[PDB]
DNA sequence: GTCCTAGGACTGCAATTTTAGAGAGACGCGA
DNA sequence: TCGCGTCTCTCTAAAATTGCAGTCCCGCGCGCCGTAGGAC
RNA sequence: CCGGCGCGCG
């Protein structure tokens, strides 16, 4: 990535390859040579013989029939029978290792999965100081190991150092130092203040310090807080070593690196353990820093972080996989020994440990997520996320408020705009376009080096880690400035030590020259982004991820030039793997032949995503065309000519129109409807499973009792809906009988469409019955409608509220009616001026037959660079096409338009143009819900929750407050008793309303109060409701 | 604190520290006369407003 | 550097409106904000003036001004700096809601039982309101809006003539008459004067906040009080 | 007026073992939930059909049926399965176990009533400590005081050997005891009045004499306050230690069943022995069942997940009080995306056909049956499912005069839910008036609303007469109007009422307009493109001077020698005479001011004429 | 503010009609 | 394959952990 | 022949940290994954 | 028709 934008999946690609090379070998080691208690039978692995074989199932087959794309592991083992003194070595089977796709995603059970990166505090020593209740400064040094073990060194009020381990367990330094054997004599000499340590030496501690073992026992007493005197034993040290030394004393390669720096130590790199000198050296700075010597450690600095890729997550699970295998073998070797048998090495090892722990890692781990396949943009941005959450990371409630903020070390590594919305704001990041993961878990970005005359400097592009980022003067300006002096004395803005300066060019070390350096993919697809407020940039990035691929796609007139990068790295288009010539093309395949190698590339035709969006590919080449390796062969969904195409170019005006664009409503024309401009295909999947019950297995048949032939009209003989049938709401999909009650699969509400794919498949198993699975895929052609959501690339979103005939829309001076009308009041409050630039230039490009791919921040060349570009291109289109309304000298970009209802011009000129508008997933037909009555919960007896469950709407406490504010005491009682949970009164309301005979008061308690009474009874508490008559003062006990 | 020293234990129990409120009230046979708005919401009855 | 660019930024904002009023009264940006429809002077200044100065998360201001507006186009350095305030707005949203929602629930909780249940508790106490204080010249605007809708706890006299009687709603005409003459003491019935903390009466509350007349029996004024304070939080 | 008195109360109280038996009478003895094969309720188990009631109402554990008392073989009642939601059981604990709420919670009630440090009671109940002299109402002969941690050597061998076994055990639990049984014995024989008097006299002694000299006083005040409440109530202080354990009905626990099993798992083990360790295991099983998380480390399951107790399920934001009781999900409710309708009236809303037909389904059934177009309820429902064209006529008829309630999600004040008159609109979106968006804090960029239908006549009257928007034009916070024109309407009004260009913005050079008889002539001339919206004009005024203008004298008075004089102001011209009493007024204005004034005037006059 | 002096505070309460003899 | 089957941020507050304060029974030194 | 500061504890009044308890907007939509373990 | 985890919308 020194001279080009790197592949967006290159971090996933390189991480997985690192795991294959070094992760397997480094983890196949550490596998103990398993020996029995008697030492008779020794089982061991020959790690140098490890191998992986290519998967037997093809990657298309793995997802087609719900399998996992993985490869076999076939290491060899040697079992030693010292009874016979004979060796047997066989190629045993260890498990299956999942394989990453070239796109960077795994397949488990036929589900695409993505492993996202995690951010957590880097190992080393960290210095912090926190005020106490009285404001007295208290300094602290904290050791962080390779597994998150924190060893806190604290200075108390009496200057006594305590090696705090938990919230209560407190241990002095001298006991801890003498626990490992640091004699009390040498502790004093190696520090500048021997007096401080000696002042805290009570006569009780000195005796325990004098001998190595007494310090260990006292250290155990203070660490464990267990009454009594422990006995020194080998097991006690091992028990302590696993709990304390194994988790709090192994720094690792990274942990040693930082400690050598922060504590200024010349210790060899190979020492991956916390040397005892470091603790004593740390105490020197800790006490020394109290007297103004040094600076505190910045915990939010990126130089104190690490990034864990798929390489670290897959290797760690292999650490659990093989540790899970040894426990399997130990039980297996002990079992076979008790039978005095000779077991073959294959039978001592089963494939369950590796296969299951990887099967359950993608299923359950939060950092393993389902790939979002809404559009090509979502496929690539999902894999580039950085999260502080996950195991070992802070939770949203746990997260500090100083975190979630932008740190100066993020520049070029973490996008300052892209973040999640909600409680997880500032905790889910996103990598920049040019960001790279280094060899220490640190993020790097490339900078251009400016050096003196006498220097070779073969490559001047060097990637900079955040630790060395501060100590360089990095400029972002240009050298287009000259006065009567020389160029080196001209001043430019620069960054140095986490601040912004203004210094001369001769003092600049590095330059930031890449245009997309500081942004993620989402923010890098916004043209004229420098004219939009950064608040809307975050919203705009999210909306582009919700765009629906349209049945027909077209390229944007105005773009940034990153659309071609997105298309290439998404895998949606077909990319040649071999040079040659095109010989045959059609819908189902493309045939390419080159260098005596003839290949056949199939094309995806109307496939379904995880978000119910259609996938489809069309050829982009013709027969007889020469192709280079890596050039495009076909276009996929939301891709035209090798570019990302998420929307359409439509004629647009910015004016208020009779309140139908009030707030954020959008007025559109019928041309967008009958022209199929925003028509999208949506495919749902309906699955039914056959289970074996006590009465017998479920049966599938066309003959279903108590059903009409009209409902079953689309079924075949087997009992499944026919391929290519127009189903309806309530129609039958799979007829199934459970012994026999009808348990068939019916089409839900609003699911009417055309059946396009049926999959009657049996999962072969070891039982006498195999689970049968049926998958029905139904396509739905959705044209744009009132209530649909459209948005532009500048955070300008809106709901369609009105559709007009073309003769009613306002029209231009060439007579063409516009397609959309936007409210002009949405610009000043939202402060996104870049949409005004894009619409004017989109109009110019359509008349000039031009497309524009403009890199952001074009004002680095000159002032008002975007204005000069748009105005000059508007005038060129006006002059060439003889359309004087396209560029108006009086008011450039605006023109007088006419009312389609009266033919009279609107008084003020209107900004018109041809912007790029997207259609989003959030639309009606997926949000309209209604309920009369129906199914209730089993315990609370309240109506269910959810549109899919035909549930009701919740009247929460804030809604109850409003009803109490109005004083509507009878509306409130309805929503509390006989519309929610009063079982007796719900059935009477259903009866009276059908006869219209007045509803009486419930007067009894609802099932939610009776539920509470029983629970209070379970705590030996009785809650009785009494009514005292105002007539005769008789106490009446209410039934509850 | 003022909301935890009311004349109703149902309003206190449904506000905060339910176990603490109910343990103290049930030890002394505390009586709630349902004079408030939230007390009658819990029972599902008509609020006295 | 901080103060010279803050003074320059603030001077552009001041002259933005007279420039619009004198030279382009019908300018669309001016009309969209001067009419009170959508947008204020601060947001227009971000478009036509300069974005001014930002601040790093730990309070301190950044020693580099954003001297360009959104129409001109921010530089790469300026756009990064402007992302500091973008992050604050989204983060401060996640705490304005979770705190005000908690605050509103506790506000409604403490007064949920307060309902207008009597016409007159019979109290004689009255909070005294004085227009003239020798430590500060009272602003008549505050003296009015607080007194409107209150019920007098005592008779008001001008000379030997009674101009306002006990148990009489304080209209705006009476208040101006009190201000016009030298009426130094006004005794009103407030929620602080009712003879109960479990309910309130019609006279100690006053006129209805929405219905114009005196408040009606059975009105849940406590929940309305709790919602009125927590809503703008 | 005499108030309509209503005296209704509810009270909680600590329950008695006799009341627990009366609840269950019915004891759960086995930890079996269901048969592994048949999935039938195991007898005497947590789901026993004899104890709790008949599954599949009207059938026995055998399979017999009767029309909706006790069976003979299995002894199962003949009632509805409703009883399985309400019928309680109990577990007969071999040893009494203390209630965790009254021992471990701070400050401890048992510790304060017995007046011993909490650590001492905790050691007595959990550790292997024995308490000396547990009771006083029966004589003793030993001088053991306090709670000796170590077992007494003589009491272990000497005294039992001298006093043999039977009589020794007969008088055993009167000098030395341990666990919750000793605590219950101490609580049972307490003399509360003596407690009050001793506490008062000790308080006086302390007072007659400075942190813990006060903290001891506060304990004494707390203890005599605690002691007084037992005297006047029917609660007994020994009920804080449980002899029976009530069992939740099965239908409320279709986690909790796991904790109930452990109590039976360890209590039935204890009765087989009849040992100290198993007594503690039963006590910890009850604590985890009743309240986990108070004892430091809370007991987890096999998955290293903390168990959820009754205290956890009744407390917290997701507990019974704050989630099930203070808010409920309701029937006859819908939801959809809201779009703007500027043609709607202020008291109207638009409902999609699907939401309307779901919400008003029973009323549509009544309309169908009433006019003989449906034979029964089933036929009417089938017709509704088929989307017959006559279903929509009946729906449109029955929706007239029946209001609905709209509601946006963050209901911050009472105007967050309002009532409107629904009308049928095409599509799948809710049509909302633009002037009520500020009250809902709603904009049309993705917001959704919930709809509710009042059913009873009282609720419909409340919605129509209290919650409609035309009677809620003022906000309760300060009294300001809430339905004020905003944004587009405000801009339109501002442009309409922005008058003529004046001064140097009207004429290029220093000046060294039509006259209309009535406003209708001016508006007609504007329609015929004769004048612009802001071009100046003179309007003859035949009413009183009611034009808001600066209080200024005339710019110029043109006095004629015949008597007439013309007074020229900034915005009007007035013609007066000395011979006559005539007075003519001409207002200098635009078509926009005329249009605004005429709009408001015609609104008032049309509303008056329509009534 | 009511003055910190107790008798001045008493006189203030008499003038502000908070409390009287 | 499986059919039963047993780690924030703040506030509030009582609980340990001293710190101290006097203080006394037996006493080695001592008058 | 006792008398005298006082050696070595001695027991409690009075703060001084310190470990729990409690709490932390509302309302919607969607997907995935459970339900585990061992001698056959 | 039960709870956790992850992702979203207003
Ligand atoms: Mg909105
Ligand atoms: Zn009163």
């Amino acid at each position: 990535g020194t001279s080009t934008i790197p592949g967006f999946n290159q971090i996933q690609f390189e991480g997985f390859y690192r795991f294959i090379d070094q992760g397997l070998i480094e983890e196949l080691s550490k596998f103990p040579k398993i020996e029995d208690i008697d030492h008779e039978i020794e089982f061991q692995l020959f790690v140098e013989t490890y191998q992986l074989v290519e998967p037997l199932i093809k990657e298309r087959d793995a997802v087609y029939e719900s399998l996992t794309y993985s490869s076999e592991l076939y290491v060899s083992a040697g079992l030693i029978w010292k009874t016979n003194r004979n060796m047997q070595e066989q190629r045993i089977f260890i498990g299956n290792i999942p394989l990453m796709n070239s796109l960077g995603t795994f397949i488990v059970n036929g589900i695409y999965r993505v492993v996202i990166n995690q951010i957590l505090q880097s190992p080393g020593i960290y210095y912090q100081s926190e005020l106490d209740h009285n404001g007295i400064s208290v300094y602290t040094g904290t050791i962080i190991s390779d597994w998150g073990g924190r060893l806190e060194l604290e200075i108390d009020k009496k200057a006594r150092i305590w090696a705090r381990v938990s919230r209560k367990q407190k241990i002095s330094i001298l006991v801890l130092s003498s626990a490992m054997g640091s004699n009390l004599r040498e502790i004093l000499e190696n520090v500048c203040y021997p007096e401080i340590f000696l002042s805290f030496l009570t006569d009780k501690e000195k005796k325990k310090i004098g001998s190595k073992e007494n310090a260990i026992l006292e250290f155990y007493q203070q660490f464990s807080c267990v009454g009594g005197d422990p006995i020194f034993s080998e097991s006690l040290c091992k028990e302590l070593q696993k709990k304390f030394f194994h988790q709090r004393c192994e720094l690792g390669r990274i942990g040693r690196r930082n400690i050598n720096w922060r504590l200024n130590l010349n210790i060899p790199q190979n020492n991956i353990f916390l040397l005892p000198r470091d603790i004593l050296a740390a105490a020197d700075h800790l006490i020394g820093m109290k007297f103004g010597m040094g600076t505190l450690d910045d915990m939010n600095h990126l130089k104190n972080k690490r990034i864990r890729s798929v390489a670290d997550l897959l290797q760690d699970q292999l650490g659990l996989a093989l540790a899970r295998l040894e426990n399997v073998v130990k039980g297996t070797i002990g079992g076979a020994i008790r039978h005095k048998l000779i077991p073959t090495p294959q039978n001592l090892v089963t494939s369950t440990p590796l296969t299951t722990t990887y099967e359950s890692f993608f299923g359950l781990h939060p950092l393993s997520q389902v790939l979002d396949r809404t559009n090509p943009l979502t496929q690539i941005v999902h894999g580039r996320k950085l999260s502080y959450l996950g195991p070992g990371g802070l939770t949203g409630r746990t997260a500090n408020f100083r975190i979630r903020d932008i740190h100066p070390s993020h520049y070029g590594r973490i996008c300052p705009i892209d973040t999640s919305e909600g409680i997880n704001v500032g905790l889910i990041g996103s990598l920049s376009i040019h960001a790279r993961i280094g060899d220490w878990g640190s993020l790097e970005s490339p900078f251009y080096e400016l050096v003196e005359k006498s220097k070779k400097a073969q490559i001047r592009m060097l990637f900079l880690s955040p630790s060395q980022d501060e100590y360089y003067m990095i400029a972002a300006g240009n050298s287009l400035a000259l006065n009567r002096g020389i160029q080196e004395e001209q001043v430019v803005p620069a960054r140095y030590r986490q601040e912004f300066l203004t210094i001369a060019w001769e003092e600049v070390h590095l330059r930031s020259i890449f245009p997309f350096q500081y942004f993620s993919i989402g923010a890098s697809l916004i043209p004229f982004i420098e004219h939009n407020d950064a608040n809307r940039a975050l919203m705009s990035s999210n909306m582009q991820r919700q765009a629906v691929p349209l049945s027909r796609s077209e390229k944007c007139i105005v773009g940034t030039g990153l659309e071609r990068q997105v298309a290439l790295d998404s895998g949606v288009p077909a990319i040649a793997e071999h040079e040659g010539k095109i010989l045959y093309t059609d819908t189902e395949k493309i045939i390419l032949s080159g260098n005596e190698n003839t290949l056949s590339i199939p094309l995806i035709m109307y496939q379904r995503s995880n978000k119910n969006t259609c996938m489809h590919q069309k050829p982009q080449v013709r027969r007889g065309k020469c192709i280079k390796k890596g050039q495009i062969l076909a276009d996929g969904a939301a891709t035209v000519g090798g570019e990302l195409a998420l929307g359409k170019n439509v004629l647009v005006a910015y004016m208020p129109w009779e309140g139908y664009n009030f707030e954020d409503a959008v007025l559109i024309s019928e041309c967008l409807v009958y022209g199929d401009i925003y028509t999208s295909f949506h495919i749902r999947k309906y699955e039914i499973q056959t289970h074996v019950t006590t009465q017998g297995p479920e049966r599938i048949t066309k003959e279903i009792p108590h059903l009409e032939g009209r409902l079953l009209r689309n079924l075949d003989k087997n009992g499944i809906v026919m391929l290519g049938s127009w189903v309806e709401t309530g129609d039958i999909l799979v007829g199934k009988l459970t012994p026999s009650k009808e348990t068939c699969l019916k089409l839900p509400i609003g699911g009417r469409g055309r059946v396009i794919d049926v999959r009657w498949v049996q999962k072969k198993g070891g039982s006498s019955y195999n689970p049968e699975i049926i998958r029905v895929y139904i396509s739905q052609k959705r044209e744009i409608k009132v209530g649909d959501k459209v948005a532009g690339r500048h955070g300008n979103k809106g709901i369609i509220s009105k559709i007009l005939p073309r003769q009613d829309m306002p029209y231009l001076q060439d007579g063409r009616p516009v397609d959309m009308v936007f409210n002009p009041l949405g610009v000043p409050s939202r402060m996104n001026v870049g949409q005004i630039f894009e619409c004017s230039l989109g109009l110019a490009g359509s008349l000039l037959d031009r497309h524009y791919r403009i890199a952001p921040f074009d004002e680095r060349y000159e002032q008002e660079a975007s204005r000069k570009l748009v105005f000059s291109e508007l005038y060129e289109a006006s002059k060439q096409t003889a359309n004087p309304w396209v560029f108006e000298p009086e008011y450039p970009g605006k023109s007088r338009i006419f009312d389609g209802r009266t033919g009279d011009p609107f008084e003020q000129p209107v900004i018109i143009g041809k912007p790029y508008i997207l259609k989003l997933i959030h639309q009606v037909d997926d949000k309209i819900h209604g309920r009369s009555s129906g199914h209730y919960a089993l315990v609370t007896q309240q109506p269910l929750r959810g549109r899919s469950k035909q549930g009701g709407q919740r009247v929460g406490e804030m809604e109850v407050w409003a009803l109490e504010g109005f004083g509507v005491a009878h509306i409130l009682q309805e929503m509390l008793t006989y519309k929610s949970d009063h079982i007796r009164a719900r059935q009477e309301v259903l009866g009276t309303t059908i006869i219209g005979g007045t509803i009486p008061k419930p007067e009894d308690a609802p099932e939610s109060f009776r539920l509470l009474v029983r629970e209070l009874r379970s705590l030996a508490l009785e809650l009785n409701h009494f009514l005292v008559s105002e007539k005769n003062f008789q106490i009446n006990r209410k039934e509850v | 604190r003022a909301s935890l020293n009311t004349q109703s234990f149902i309003s206190e129990a449904s506000f905060q520290e339910t176990a603490r409120v109910l343990a103290k009230a049930a030890l002394r046979g505390r009586i709630d006369w349902l004079k408030g708005l939230k007390e009658n919401v819990v029972l599902g009855g008509v609020i006295p407003a | 550097s901080i103060e010279i660019w803050y003074a320059t930024s603030e001077y552009l904002r001041q002259e933005m409106n007279p420039n619009f009023r004198m030279t382009d009264p019908f300018n669309p940006v001016h009309m969209m904000s001067f009419s009170g429809a959508r947008g204020n002077a601060s947001q227009v200044h971000q478009l036509v003036g300069m974005r001014g100065l930002m601040s790093d998360p730990q309070g301190q201001m950044i020693d580099l001004p954003i001297q360009s507006n959104l129409r001109e186009g921010l530089s790469l350095t300026e756009y990064i700096i402007s992302c500091y305030g973008a992050r604050k707005g989204v983060v401060d949203t996640a705490v304005r809601t979770s705190d005000a929602g908690y605050l509103t629930r506790r506000l409604v909780e403490v007064v949920q039982h307060i309902v207008v249940r009597r016409t007159d508790c019979g109290t004689i106490r009255g909070i005294s309101v004085s227009p003239r204080n020798k430590s500060r010249m009272m602003s008549e605007r505050i003296f009015i809006q607080t007194l409107i809708g209150r019920v007098l706890a005592d008779d008001i006299y001008i000379g030997s003539r009674c101009v306002a009687f006990r148990n009489q709603d304080l209209g705006i005409g009476l208040v101006n008459r009190f201000i016009t003459f030298g009426t130094q003491s006004i005794s009103i019935r407030t929620p602080f004067t009712c003879r109960s903390t479990s309910w309130i009466c019609r006279l100690c509350y006053g006129r209805s906040p929405t219905h114009g007349d005196l408040v009606e029996l059975g009105e849940a004024v406590g929940i309305i009080a709790g919602q009125s304070i927590g809503e703008p939080g | 007026m005499i108030d309509r008195y209503k005296h209704q109360q509810l009270r909680i109280g600590l329950v008695s073992p006799q009341q627990i038996s009366a609840w269950a009478t019915g004891e759960v003895t086995k930890p079996y939930t269901f048969h592994y094969k048949t999935n039938k309720p195991e007898k005497d188990g947590l789901f026993c059909e004899r104890i709790f009631g008949p599954i599949k109402s009207g059938i026995c554990a055998c399979g017999n049926y009767r029309v909706i008392k006790f069976c003979e073989q299995c002894g199962v009642e003949f009632v509805d399965s409703r009883i399985r939601r309400y019928q309680m059981g109990y577990i007969k604990l071999t040893c009494p176990v203390t209630h965790v709420w009254y021992l471990k919670r701070l400050p401890s009630y048992i510790a304060n009533l017995l007046d011993k440090p909490l650590k001492e009671l905790e050691g007595l109940v959990y550790c292997d400590f024995s308490f000396a002299r547990p009771i006083t109402k029966k004589p003793t002969f030993l001088r053991l005081r306090g709670s000796f941690e170590y077992e007494i050597q003589s009491w272990k061998y000497s005294i039992p050997l001298f006093f043999t076994t039977q009589g020794f055990e007969i008088f055993r639990n009167r000098e030395i005891s341990t666990g919750a049984g000793a605590i219950r014995e101490q609580l049972a024989d307490l003399d509360l009045r003596i407690i009050i008097e001793n506490s008062l006299v000790e308080w006086k002694q302390l007072g007659e004499e400075d942190r813990k000299i006060v903290r001891r006083k506060d304990f004494l005040v707390r203890r005599m306050e605690l002691a007084k409440h037992f005297i006047r109530t029917n609660i007994e202080p020994e009920w804080m230690v449980l002899c029976l354990l009530p069992v939740l009905p099965p239908e409320l626990r279709p986690d909790i069943n796991e904790l109930y099993r452990r109590v039976i798992y360890r209590n039935n083990t204890l009765t087989d022995l009849l040992v100290m360790c198993q007594e503690k295991l039963v006590q910890e099983a009850v604590d985890t069942l009743l309240d986990n998380g108070i004892r430091g480390q809370p007991m987890r399951d096999g998955h290293n997940k903390v168990y959820k107790s009754f205290s956890d399920v009744i407390e917290g934001k997701e507990g019974r009080f704050r989630e099930t009781l203070l808010g409920k999900r309701v029937d006859y409710s819908g939801r959809s995306v809201i779009v703007v309708g500027p043609s709607l009236s202020l008291h109207r809303c638009g409902l999609p056909r699907e939401i309307a037909i779901e919400l008003f389904q029973t009323f549509v059934i009544r309309g169908l049956i009433r006019q003989h177009l449906a034979s029964n309820i089933g036929v009417a429902k089938s017709q509704i499912r088929e989307k017959k064209p006559i279903v929509w006529e009946i729906l449109q008829e029955v929706m007239q005069g029946h209001p609905v309630l709209l509601n946006r999600a963050p209901t911050l004040h009472r105007l967050g839910i309002q009532s409107f008159q629904p009308i049928l609109v095409e599509g799948r979106t809710i049509c909302l008036h633009p002037l009520v968006c500020k009250g809902f804090n709603a904009d049309f960029d993705g917001d959704q609303m919930a709809v509710h239908v009042p059913l009873s006549l009282e609720a419909q009257a409340e919605a129509r007469l209290l919650m409609f928007s035309h009677m809620n034009l003022l906000s309760p916070a300060i009294g300001d109007p809430i339905s004020v024109p905003t944004q587009d309407m405000l801009i339109g009004l501002y442009v309409l009422t922005s008058g003529t260009r004046r001064g140097i913005c009207a004429n290029r050079y220093n000046p060294c307009e039509p006259f209309f008889c009535n406003s209708y002539d001016a508006i007609g001339a504007y329609r015929q493109k004769r004048i612009n919206l802001d071009s100046p004009l003179w309007l003859r005024w035949q009413l009183d001077q009611r034009v808001i203008a600066s209080k200024e004298v005339p710019i110029e008075v043109h006095y004629e020698s015949f008597g007439n004089y013309h007074e020229i102001y900034a915005h009007y011209l007035i013609v007066r005479s000395v011979k006559k009493e005539t007075l003519y007024i001409y207002i200098r204005t635009t078509v926009g001011h005329i249009s605004f004034y005429r709009e408001i005037e015609e609104a008032i006059q049309g509303f008056s004429q329509a009534c | 503010w009511f003055p910190e002096e107790p008798f001045e505070a008493f006189k203030e309460m008499r003038e502000r009609k908070v409390f009287d003899v």
